[PDB]
RNA sequence: AGGGGCGUAGUUCAAUUGGUAGAGCACCGGUUUCCAAAACCGGGUGUUGGGAGUUCGAGUCUCUCCGCCCCUGCCA
RNA sequence: GCUUGACUGCGAGCGUGACGGCGCGAGCAGGUGCGAAAGCAGGUCAUAGUGAUCCGGUGGUUCUGAAUGGAAGGGCCAUC
RNA sequence: UGAGCCUUGAUGUGUAGGAUAGGUGGGAGGCUUUGAAGUGUGGACGCCAGUCUGCAUGGAGCCGACCUUGAAAUACCACCCUUUAAUGUUUGAUGUUCUAACGUUGACCCGUAAUCCGGGUUGCGGACAGUGUCUGGUGGGUAGUUUGACUGGGGCGGUCU
RNA sequence: GAUGGGGUUAGCGCAAGCGAAGCUCUUGAUCGAAGCCCCGGUAAACGGCGGCCGUAACUAUAACGGUCCUAAGGUAGCGA
RNA sequence: CCAUAGGUUAAUGAGGCGAACCGGGGGAACUGAAACAUCUAAGUACCCCGAGGAAAAGAAAUCAACCGAGAUUCCCCCAG
């Protein structure tokens, strides 16, 4: 049934037992076996379940190491914030014209940022940006008067996360070619932000399990 | 009467309590059982009225040693 | 309820194997039928003494085995006389009776059954190589010189 | 108190279990026969207790706002 | 229209109760609000809208802490 | 025969549609004589639409990839979620085959001039029954008590701040 | 006795504080029978055997019912 | 089958009585709480067992608190 490619992947990782961060990051570097450069895919299970409405978590985190995942930023803002966004390196800055370009199907951006005054225009794009999860939300810091900082903060390695129905976290710390020590710092910085996001009523271990995997790599548990 | 032949346990009296702590007199009796103990020296079975706690001490002390103390008290077999 | 086995009760093991077991088992079944005895400190040492004493008996018997062995192994060739076969087959055979009388006199005493005459019943006259088995592991060796009477 | 439970057409009770609330009888009509009654249909009857979420979209899942419940439980 | 005085510590002197108690109070201290200010505000036009103590719960507190350091528990304050 | 997890397999139709397209990322890939596509029933299930792959056969093909679609796919993976199936791990629930505890108000012998008792022999039952501690339920069977005051007598009615 | 919360302190810290191990206080996952809930049966078991409306050629009355409560509303016989 | 149970002798000892005091095994209710359940009465009355002129207790796994004390019993304080 299983081919030789798939059987060697599961031969390298024995996920039936837990592993420590030091060993886990070593395994991740040896799992990078693909024609194209892969990106680490986080597989963290939370004991808390989003079936309770108030227990949902939305957050954001800027990573110094970065991820490499495309970061083209479209900005909805007017006035001085439009110049500050351009000076901060935003690829697209506009309001109605850029919204109408999006309605025309020009989707050459990975991140949308909006000023609160621009929420009126971005609200009309809710049918397009909403299902894709690109809609700016204040809880993730993408709706701010400090548009230049949001453009900055993003660019490099700002990552987002939103809890699913099964209470699982599937983020990305960065590319696989990143150094083990840097990757360990990346996940550690992510992890502290999750602890802050945790509510209180949740009478369960915040994290049900922490695992890491690449595009075609196997899941190695982290302790 | 309800007296253990090894430990000497006998009925004692106490109170039945309740959620209102009402006290009514009661009796606590030992977990006595008639058992036939195999004594190797006489190659015989001797029946004793023993409590469940007495059974535990018989293994620890030995069948001969416990009987020796009973003979000091003095009784029939 | 620690108890020292006296036999191979079920799967508990074999003779001489202290094992933890539920009180009832020994308190009323193993002991009153004689299949075991409590392994109490006193009893266990005595049984362990029985273990080492039979080991010493095994030692002593095998020790005295090598004694007899060497006594007769190193040379200790015997000479027997029978009616000359006239340059060839020495007429009659020599059997359990006379190979045992030879050793009796010359020292070590061996049973006719013990005697191991491999090369038939040693009918021809000449040098003959005869072994003895004093003990199951002892492989003794003797040279016999047959001479005419 | 705590753990299970239930509130859908005037009559009750099914369900769906995110995508899609019928039947019951009462009523008015229509069929059916030579005619009546019985039967057979059409049709007029709904916010799934209520409120807010979750959601592309939930009477359905959740939080619950409650009434009415069964089990269970505590010394101002 | 603007606001939180439906303020905190207190309180001269009175009222009404056998008592437990209940009621009224200028003024003082600290911080407020509305007024440009004088000033007014310690809930509501007033008189009903209520329940002692014990026991237990919650928060606060350098008060206590059974040899000593803690702690438990208790006390005080807030409060059920 | 239970209830568990562990792993593995399988399971994911409102619809548009590629349609047996869970959940969420990763993901432009995918992918591979090591059985390319295939071709033959291994298919069993299932919506009977489809799905996974006895294995044999053939030898590089295979496939992210429109449109609608929540929507982009059992093409891509961690591994999980539901439906679960098998598999590994644990307490128990009965049934049975036992005897050795225990039971015998079965038989026989003795103590023994004895329908008691004890001991022995034997049979039957048997890890039950039965008893102790703890515990839920039941319990006028038996107890200890309560069951107000005002009031044109009392009760009834009314009243109690 | 799963898990969680506290107390204590070896130690680390200028000290703020943190806190190993152990002991200890507590939270109570999992297991758990009868009973109760539930499903039936049983009245020579304890017990129960009403109202409402319409309907016979004068009326009346209601068999013939219908309706509600209810579980079901008194038969034979007897009856101031 | 030995044995054991049992049986027959012979030696000793105990039997009962008696006031209170003492130790131990059991152990009320009236009453008080202005009722009455916890509680009180009360381990009292009473019953039973045993002992002595006394009995019982008794030679620190006791207290203290960083100073120390040094078996038990009894009295006065501590102290309502
Ligand atoms: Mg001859
Ligand atoms: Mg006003
Ligand atoms: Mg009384
Ligand atoms: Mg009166
Ligand atoms: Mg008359
Ligand atoms: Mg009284
Ligand atoms: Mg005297």
């Amino acid at each position: 049934k299983l081919t030789k490619r798939m059987r060697v992947i599961r031969e390298k990782v024995d996920a039936t037992k837990q592993y420590d961060i030091n060993e886990a990051i070593a395994l991740l570097k040896e799992l990078a076996t693909a024609k194209f450069v892969e990106s680490v895919d986080v597989a963290v299970n939370l004991g808390i379940d989003a079936r309770k409405s108030d227990q949902n978590v939305r957050g954001a985190t800027v990573l110094p190491h970065g991820t490499g995942r495309s970061v083209r930023v479209a900005v909805f803002t007017q006035g001085a914030n439009a110049e500050a966004a351009k000076a901060a390196g935003a690829e697209l800055v506009g309001m109605e014209d850029l919204a109408d370009q999006i309605k025309k199907g020009e989707m050459n951006f990975d991140v949308v940022i909006a000023s609160p005054d621009a929420m009126r225009v971005v609200g009309q794009l809710g049918q397009v940006l909403g299902p894709r999860g690109l809609m700016p939300n204040p809880k993730v810091g993408t709706v701010t008067p400090n548009v230049a900082e949001a453009v900055k903060n993003a660019k490099a390695g700002q990552v987002r996360y939103r809890n699913d129905k099964n209470g699982i976290i599937h983020t990305t710390i960065g590319k696989v070619d990143f150094d083990a020590d840097k990757l360990k710092e990346n996940l550690e910085a992510l992890l502290v932000a999750l602890k802050k996001a945790k509510p209180t009523q949740a009478k369960g271990v915040y994290i049900k399990k922490v695992s890491i995997s690449t595009t075609m790599g196997a899941g190695v548990a982290v302790d | 009467s309800r007296v253990c032949q090894v430990t000497g346990k006998r009925p004692v009296t106490g109170n039945n309590r309740s959620h209102a702590l009402n006290a009514t007199k009661r009796r606590f009796l030992p977990n006595l059982h008639s058992h036939r103990f195999w004594v190797e020296s006489e190659k015989r079975f001797v029946t004793l009225r023993v409590s469940a706690k007495g059974m535990r001490v018989i293994d620890k002390k030995g069948i001969d040693t416990v009987l020796a103390e009973l003979r000091a008290r003095g009784e029939k077999y | 309820m620690q108890v020292i086995l006296l036999d191979k009760v079920a799967n508990l093991g074999s003779l001489g194997d202290q094992v933890n077991v539920k009180a009832g088992y020994a308190r009323n079944f193993l002991v009153p039928q004689g299949k075991a005895v409590p392994a109490t400190k006193k009893n266990i040492e005595f049984f362990e003494a029985r273990r080492a004493e039979l080991e010493a008996k095994l030692a002593e018997v095998l020790a005295a085995a090598n004694a007899r062995a060497e006594k007769i192994n190193a040379l200790e060739t015997v000479t027997i006389a029978s009616k000359a076969g006239d340059e060839g087959k020495l007429f009659g055979s020599i059997g359990t009776r006379d190979i045992a009388d030879a050793v009796t006199a010359a020292g070590v005493e061996v049973a006719k059954s013990e005697v191991r005459l491999p090369n038939g019943v040693l009918r021809t006259t000449g040098e003959h190589e005869v072994s003895f088995q004093v003990h199951s592991e002892v492989f003794a060796k003797v040279i016999v010189n047959v001479v005419a009477e």
